[PDB]
């Protein structure tokens, strides 16, 4: 009797899309997952009493041809847009990831969470305020995560599911 | 997953919080009715729970209405969780 939620993880190479996704699926930090590999996962999880099946695509890029990525981008219900708090370029790229989602969904109001990953690091270049301001301007929630420590991982995915519910 | 709570967990919380506030010894049996009303705002995923539950009071099964308020709020990149028993009264 599971409610299916189709989720897509997007963001620049190296931000931690694979590490975040694998923390949710396998409950440990996998710190060297091939940066070119895309894979989907089916996670059975109870969220707020709802038995959910999260159908999650971990994307590896948006340029190389992928029938599977195109299908998930077109029919995906919610998107994690991930940058790294020590990588200003990854944060500047967020605009382009959001624009692609709005274009393929033909909607201004797509369920999304802005995720500032690697919040374990001392080497912050993107201030929490800077990220929160961008998210607020988009009308999307913002959370800081560490795939390394698993900080914020469950809350990022649960927040995306709650964003999809608001919109369904 | 600390802010992902089931109706039963919120009913046990209500009984435990009542027992603490009023120095009572109600023993939770089961939930009879539940209404959950979600309240959404920017970075707010809040819920009012209207619970009818059965608890043993001095060896006698009685019905109670409880209201539990749950706040799940993102502030400066961090999830903030809050739960409070708002009301607990016999039916
Ligand atoms: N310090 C730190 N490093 C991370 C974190 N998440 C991922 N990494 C590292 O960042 C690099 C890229 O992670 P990966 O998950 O492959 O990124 P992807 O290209 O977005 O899939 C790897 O060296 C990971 O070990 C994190 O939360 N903290
Ligand atoms: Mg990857």
């Amino acid at each position: 009797h599971m409610t299916e939620y189709k989720l897509v993880v997007v963001g620049a190479g190296g931000v931690g899309k694979s590490a975040l996704t694998i923390q949710l699926i396998q409950n440990h930090f996998v710190d060297e997952y091939d940066p070119t590999i895309e894979d989907s996962y089916r996670k059975q999880v109870v969220i707020d009493g709802e038995t959910c099946l999260l159908d999650i695509l971990d994307t590896a890029g948006q340029e190389e041809y992928s029938a599977m990525r195109d299908q998930y981008m077109r029919t995906g219900e919610g998107f994690l847009c991930v940058f790294a708090i020590n990588n200003t370029k990854s944060f500047e790229d967020i605009h382009h990831y959001r624009e692609q989602i709005k274009r393929v969904k033909d909607s201004e109001d797509v369920p999304m969470v802005l995720v500032g990953n690697k919040c374990d690091l001392p080497s912050r270049t993107v201030d929490t305020k800077q990220a929160q301001d961008l998210a607020r301007s988009y009308g999307i929630p913002f959370i800081e995560t560490s795939a390394k420590t698993r900080q914020g991982v469950d809350d990022a995915f649960y927040t995306l599911v709650r964003e999809i519910r608001k919109h369904k | 997953a600390s802010n992902s709570l089931e109706i039963e967990e919120l009913a046990r919380f209500a009984v435990d919080e009542h027992n603490k506030k009023e120095n009572a010894l109600l023993e939770f049996v089961r939930v009879v009715k539940a209404k959950e009303q979600w309240h959404f705002d920017y970075q707010q995923y809040n819920t009012m729970y209207y619970l009818t539950l059965e608890a043993k009071d001095g060896g006698k099964k009685k019905l109670y209405e409880a209201k539990v308020w749950v706040k799940r709020q993102l502030r400066m990149g961090s999830m903030n969780n809050f739960k409070e028993l708002q009301e607990f009264k016999p039916v």
